[PDB]
């Protein structure tokens, strides 16, 4: 039984740079029983590099392990966007054992969202409930502030959001604005409005429209 | 005169654990309690038989086994185990009747670069029978097509190379084991303790 | 053409069982080292158990005496049976080829099933579009109080793909989930193309198309 | 290692009736299995050796079975004297001998309402820094009895230790006392002293009280 | 057939201590000998072993490295050194006959056994405190803040025999031991007659007589 370490936990570097991933052990491990398993989003773990320095078929030449003893490394050389992802080392002492696992994010320039606000549906009206959904697309960083109003009233406690990961190709983020209000509550307001402010706007953006118009 | 146990433990280079040797030790007067006490050994245990006892005892046929395994799979050497070393390389019967000895021969078997002839198998179908030696080296098939004798995709060399080196966990360094075995027929026995 | 496909997923109350499939092709299940790898939400990796070509099985201490893993030579198949199941059971549970030890590596691996384990109920969404309004413009779907996880939202059955956005599911007030799927389209395209959000909520059957459209007003 | 199962723990039974204990094995100990009885404060003393051969000066009314994982031991007619802890040891791994649990065999008799009385910290407990509740629990059967601390109406767990005497020779009855241990400064925080009882013998939990005074 | 051991005691932790047991009426030089150990409301545990000739010798893995055994044929006696001694060691120690009918070690025969407890803790003594009422009533005396085991507690220097119970020893978050004892008397006879708790604390050599009443 030998317990592995990885570090660092979040890696963030701009596309083109290398990176280099730890892999520390307690005691000296061989370095064919050590290897380098990949996982994207929503996907799952790909065998990267087995054998401490093999490295697996199909695997793009950027990616690359060394390492002996008590210190192996994972070298992600030219960076790519499509690069980001979670990766584990693996290892065999009684039990197939895991690390803890290195993000690598991704950065890149600043990019102001492109904001749309959504209506609630007729079709959901009729059930009694009312969603209205505003929409920031392509931004980063994810640090953004996103504030309903209705009726030019700010809106507290009635709004849930949803971030997703850092994009595989252009490494933004986008994130969703749900609010949600009864029917009844709906119909009693004309204005609804989410107002975004974000480091690549030079002033908030509101996106906004008049119920039944 | 004395049965030859020496050229069992004191042997200079020792077998992999897939073709493990065996000595058999007939017509002799064994004296188990200098071999007992010749080395120091990190695993001893007996099964069915004490170690004080085989001076007392009688057998038709005495084996003497002896290859090397790693740190962490010498746990397998008992009887009623399971594992790649138990169940692909060397068995022992679940009323299995002897003694397991290994000690640590990481000075002796483990080469600063790497020593990479001892083997094990890796890869077999079923389960070997107690005290079976399979020495196979026919191209494993893991998938439908078959292999014809290339290792390829879905198709493995069935050994798989140790790699020794000093500086190692105990769990990754060599020991080499010796087990006893004790054979009872309604023979008339020929070692005695 | 080498694929381990997976099933049995969804919701399991606690205490109760569950059997999970890893049906491959490409490889013979009996003739290989098969391993089960689960991952908690947020969570990193754990290997649960594998079974030998010849037979015998092994677990993780974490599941010792709970689980059983299996495997049907005919149907090229190996199973995972989960009894006694707790909150620390609910993961994303992997089927892999090997057992991670030298010339004997994970690969490779399966899709993955999301086992939940709570005392709730199965609900099966509603699906709400986002229309769009009068140089690009950006529609979507927007699925409503389901559980357990997961749904999957595609567009056009897959001909779209470029600029789809489907955000995590939140954990409404209401102990149901609720998302939103977005796509950015030319403007130009509106009234010219027909787009349809393909919303699948497997632990239901739950097959939903919802075709998005301008609203006249 | 091999592990040896007793079952049961503990059983109750009568001057000649006819007691059978079993001890499962982890694997097959093919037919090393010996028996021992151990009198409370006393050695160990041999019974069956080789699973069924009975050592010399045991009495006849011992027997032992059973082969591979399963065993028995028997005792054919019950006798005073043979109320003690009777253990099973494998001896197939003769360098790794492994004991069983043990089976306490113990007498039978009627079910006995326990005599609860409570008592308060002395003065002379006062004047040192400590303060300890005793509640005692008083000639009844079976062991299993549900001592509670309630200080202020309000449930205490892990302030208290309990205690059990042995089988009276007597009446065969138990006794329990539970310390309640707590400090000076947590003693004239509170007012009520509760000790509540819950026991087979009793149609309703019996509470023992005192004020702090 | 008999078996003596001594040397039991108290030793503080990373200490020494070394145990005898002495053979009798049998042909000792010929004969295995074992040691087994038993913790304070535990089960049994066997721990070493040696050789009819002294040659061998087998530990177990929880004292291996740190105990010794050995014997001595000449005086038909046996020995067991326990060096680095813990706190999970503190058990009664048992040597053992090993019975010459099977291939394997059984133990027919095994010594009375003598308590070896390990702890730095200092030998301390108890602190009586009445147990007064408030349908009979009962009374009893405190041993509490002593180490180690055991106390014997009695009434009336051994004049009260019915109606008595001594519980056992719990070891509080302390280290030191805490014992309850008491006795159910009649209500009627509370001020006629007189009750006496008698606490011995050998490991301390301290005796204590404390009076109880209402
Ligand atoms: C191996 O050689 C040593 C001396 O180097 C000797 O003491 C020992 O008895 C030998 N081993 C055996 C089994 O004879």
């Amino acid at each position: 039984d030998v317990v592995m370490t990885q570090s660092p936990g979040t890696l963030s570097l701009s596309p083109g740079e290398r990176a280099t991933l730890s892999c520390r052990a307690s005691q000296s491990v061989p370095s064919s029983y050590l290897a380098w398993y990949q996982q994207k989003p929503g996907q799952a773990p790909r065998l990267l590099i087995y054998g401490a320095s093999t490295r697996a078929t199909g695997i793009p030449d950027r990616f690359s392990g060394s390492g002996s003893g008590t210190d192996f490394t994972l070298t992600i050389s030219r960076l790519e966007p499509e690069d980001f992802a979670v990766y584990y080392c693996q290892h065999y002492d009684t039990s197939p054992r895991f690390g803890g696992g290195t993000k690598v994010d991704i950065k890149r320039t600043v990019a102001a969202p492109s904001v749309f606000i959504f209506p609630p549906s007729d079709e959901q009206l009729k059930s009694g409930t009312a969603s209205v959904v505003c929409l920031l697309n392509n931004f980063y960083p994810r640090e953004a502030k996103v504030q309903w109003k209705v009726d030019n009233a700010l809106q507290s406690g009635n709004s849930q959001e949803s971030v997703t990961e850092q994009d595989s190709k252009d490494s933004t983020y986008s994130l969703s604005s749900t609010l949600t209000l009864s029917k009844a509550d709906y119909e009693k307001h004309k204005v609804y409005a989410c107002e975004v402010t974000h480091q690549g706007l030079s002033s908030p953006v509101t996106k906004s429209f008049n119920r039944g118009e | 005169n004395l049965c030859p146990f020496g050229e069992v433990f004191n042997a200079t280079r020792f077998a992999s654990v897939y073709a493990w040797n065996r000595k058999r030790i007939s017509n002799c007067v064994a004296d188990y309690s200098v071999l007992y006490n010749s080395a120091s050994f990190s695993t001893f245990k007996c099964y069915g038989v004490s170690p004080t006892k085989l001076n007392d005892l009688c057998f038709t046929n005495v084996y003497a086994d002896s290859f090397v395994i790693r740190g962490d799979e010498v746990r397998q050497i008992a009887p009623g185990q399971t594992g790649t070393i138990a169940d692909y390389n060397y068995k022992l019967p679940d009323d299995f009747t002897g003694c397991v000895i290994a000690w640590n021969s990481n000075n002796l078997d483990s080469k600063v670069g790497g020593n990479y002839n001892y083997l094990y198998r890796l890869f077999r179908k079923s389960n070997l029978k107690p005290f079976e030696r399979d020495i196979s080296t026919e191209i494993y098939q893991a998938g439908s097509t078959p292999c014809n004798g290339v290792k390829g995709f879905n198709c493995y060399f069935p050994l798989q190379s140790y790699g020794f080196q000093p500086t190692y966990g105990v769990g990754y360094q060599p020991y080499r084991v010796v087990v006893l075995s004790f054979e009872l027929l309604h023979a008339p026995a020929t070692v005695c303790g | 053409e080498v694929q381990l496909v997976e099933s049995g997923g969804g919701l399991i109350q606690p205490g109760g069982s569950l059997r999970l499939s890893c049906a491959a092709s490409g490889l013979t299940v009996s003739s290989n080292y098969m391993s089960w790898v689960r991952q908690a939400p947020g969570k990193g990796l754990e290997w649960v158990s594998v079974i030998y070509s010849g037979g015998s099985t092994f677990y993780a201490d974490s599941v010792k005496g709970r689980f059983t893993i299996s495997r049907d030579n005919s149907k090229n198949t190996l199973y995972l049976q989960m009894n006694s199941l707790g909150a620390e059971d609910t993961a994303v549970y992997y089927c892999a080829r090997g057992e991670g030890s030298p010339g004997n590596w994970f690969d490779p691996w399966g899709q993955g099933t999301l086992v939940t384990v709570s005392s709730a109920s199965t609900k099966g969404p509603s699906v709400f579009p986002l229309a769009p309004s009068s140089g690009t413009a950006a529609l979507g779907c927007l699925v409503k109080d389901y559980f357990p996880e997961p749904v999957t939202v595609s567009w056009n059955s897959g001909a779209l793909t470029s600029g789809v956005h489907t955000f995590p599911a939140v954990l409404q007030s209401s102990g149901l989930y609720s998302l939103s799927s977005v796509v950015t389209v030319p403007s130009s395209s509106l009234g010219t193309q027909t787009y349809i959000c393909n919303v699948n909520h497997k632990p239901s059957n739950t097959k939903v198309d919802k075709k998005v459209e301008p609203k006249s007003c």
